[PDB]
């Protein structure tokens, strides 16, 4: 499926997935992509924070959904 | 490649008829000391055919040969006096990202309009005679010189908090819980006066239908309006002899390109001008940091420097006068963290920590690593 | 903007005080606060009271104030100066935030310090191997100077 990741800065990405995939699969690709490294990234749908260890099927994630994404870095 | 392109343009426009020099000789006695005032006593009162002579530069008791040295010697000072903040007539766009600006409290002086075409004719000058100054401003100057529009996006490289409250602005919905509006608090010399963007701005809030007509307005007034007549004068000066034909071939990084030539970070002023915790200047890490610094190309030193302090820019003045979040902070080097770990970085804090490797090539390639993800110049 | 803004602060601090943390202008200028923080029940700066000085800057709201610390506190983001390395100053801030946010945000930190930010990485790194000879240091600190 495809679904919608808002960033920090307002920025859009479209990640192609599964549901069931894993929330390591997705953070995996979100480093290929963009180069975050998957414990820098906070994952946030319907209220719940993603966790590694599950799938998006875990977290009701359906077609288009909307998260959210922040990256921790800087100082 | 870029390089061509940009050689290409470079041979095009000193092989114009408009732009090329003549064979008669001018002197230009100034000394050392007071560089600032002799300049400005004579440029400031050249004719442009005088200007367009062969520059011949003597410092005044300091006889020597290859006058090319002597002339690069002074463009050098008189770009790092003319430009030095601390003579109000330019400021840094923030005190943690050191971008030149014209300042706008420079309208304070009565007559800023001659120092201004002054240093616009110090610019074309450098620029005629293939000479090169050392200062790096923002890119909308940049943009404004060449006659560009400027947009919202323009603020990203002058302050990064600033862009990123606007572009929240723009994103998120405004309500009336703040207390935003038509109008901008500015302080001069501790009086702070209201100016309107807009007639009557000072008693229009903004809502949801004009953050968008508050957003040009706010770009507009802290891009441009703040700073017409200095810049009018100044862009005077500069196409005093530049003739504004030739400047609109080249983008807004090409013309830094030739205003400052290719930029080169220092190493033997970043290895005096920094501090240890919990290490000593003998130590093998620090050495061996220091020797690889010595041994590497200028892009990845400029991302070396943006991983470590935060920015690519330095001051005016090279490492001495570097700022913090807080206040002055030199580049700092810490011993921390176990060995298999990369070299970690505090921005806020102009802080490195390097754990204590056992071999260089080690050090090399994890510095390497953890700096491949920062862009630099 | 830089004005109105900051007195509609002020009405709203004047109004519902959280009852722990006060601000307040000091003298007559706007743009210089002094806030007070009282010490967390469940941190080791329990009973202790500690003092802020709080700049706004001419671009307020759209640039964070800058906040420091004027009591000695032996914290793993505090450094000896009293700069505050607090995410919601320098990367998370939007125009949406007040002064009161951002004295809540201390006052929490204040109870589980973060150790991804080791602004002082000596004190950082015992709170990370003894939390017992941290907490220790910090309450003598705490009787020695918040007091």
């Amino acid at each position: 499926m495809q679904i919608f990741v808002k960033t920090l800065t307002g920025k859009t990405i479209t990640l192609e997935v599964e549901s069931s995939d894993t929330i390591d699969n997705v953070k995996s690709k979100i480093q290929d992509k963009e180069g975050i490294p998957p414990d820098q990234q906070r994952l946030i749908f319907a209220g719940k924070q993603l966790e590694d260890g599950r799938t998006l099927s875990d977290y009701n994630i359906q077609k288009e959904s909307t998260l959210h994404l922040v990256l921790r870095l800087r100082g | 490649s870029h390089m061509d392109e940009y050689q290409r343009k470079i041979a095009y426009m000193y092989d114009r008829p408009e732009m090329a020099v003549n064979d008669a000789q001018l002197q230009l006695k100034v000394s050392r000391a007071t560089t600032f005032e002799d300049a400005y006593d004579i440029i400031s009162k050249l004719s442009v055919s005088d200007m367009k002579k062969k520059l011949l530069i003597r410092f005044r008791n300091e006889d020597g040969l290859d006058y090319g040295g002597v002339s690069r010697e002074f463009f050098y000072i008189l770009s790092h006096a003319i430009f030095n903040p601390g003579y109000s007539l330019f400021e840094y766009a923030t005190d943690d990202n050191y971008g030149l600006q014209i300042s706008p409290l420079s309208s304070v002086n009565p007559d800023f309009r001659s120092y201004f075409r002054f240093v616009g004719r110090v610019m074309g000058l450098a620029i005629y005679h293939r000479r090169y100054l050392d200062v790096q401003f923002v890119l909308p100057f940049y943009k404004r010189i060449l006659q560009k529009p400027l947009c919202l996006e323009d603020v990203k490289d002058v302050d990064e908090v600033y862009y990123e409250s606007l572009k929240w602005i723009k994103n998120n919905d405004v309500d009336e819980s703040l207390c935003l509006n038509f109008s901008v608090e500015e302080n001069r010399f501790g009086e702070s006066v209201t100016v309107d963007l807009i007639p009557n701005g000072r008693n229009i809030a903004v809502n949801n239908q004009n953050k968008m007509n508050y957003l040009k307005a706010l770009t507009e007034h802290k891009l441009v309006t703040s700073t017409e007549e200095q810049f009018n004068a100044l862009k005077g000066g500069l196409n005093e002899l530049i003739p504004d034909s030739v400047l609109q071939i080249f983008n807004e990084n090409e013309l830094d390109t030739l205003l400052n030539g290719k930029r080169d970070i220092d190493v033997q002023d970043w290895k005096r001008f920094t501090d240890y915790r919990s290490y000593t200047e003998t130590d093998d890490i620090v050495i061996w940091f220091w020797e690889l610094l010595s041994e590497w190309s200028p892009e990845k030193k400029a991302k070396l420097l943006q991983f470590a302090t935060g920015t690519s820019r330095l001051p005016l003045s090279g490492f001495k006068d570097m700022h913090g979040s807080d206040g002055p902070r030199k580049f700092t080097i810490e011993k921390v963290g176990h060995i298999s770990q990369l070299p970690k970085a505090h921005t806020c804090f102009n802080r490195l920590d390097i754990p204590p490797y056992n071999s260089k090539e080690e050090l090399e390639q994890k510095l390497t690593i953890a700096i491949q993800e920062t862009a630099g110049f | 903007m830089a004005l109105k803004r900051i007195n509609r602060e002020l009405a709203d601090l004047g109004k519902d005080p959280p009852s722990s943390s006060s601000a307040g202008p000091v003298g007559d200028d706007l743009f210089h606060w002094q806030a007070t923080i009282m010490g967390p029940a469940d941190s080791p700066y329990a009973g202790g009271v500690f003092f802020l000085s709080i700049h706004f800057p001419t671009d307020y709201p759209f640039k964070p104030p800058k906040v420091n610390f004027t009591t000695r506190i032996y914290h793993p983001n505090i450094n000896s100066n009293g700069s505050i390395c607090l995410d919601i100053l320098r990367d998370q801030w939007s125009p949406a935030l007040t002064i009161s946010k951002v004295l809540l945000s201390i006052s929490s930190l204040l109870t589980d310090p973060n150790p991804d930010d080791p602004l002082v990485p000596e004190i950082a790194h015992v709170y990370k191997t003894d939390r017992s000879r941290y907490e220790l240091s910090a309450r003598e600190w705490t009787r020695k100077y918040a007091i």
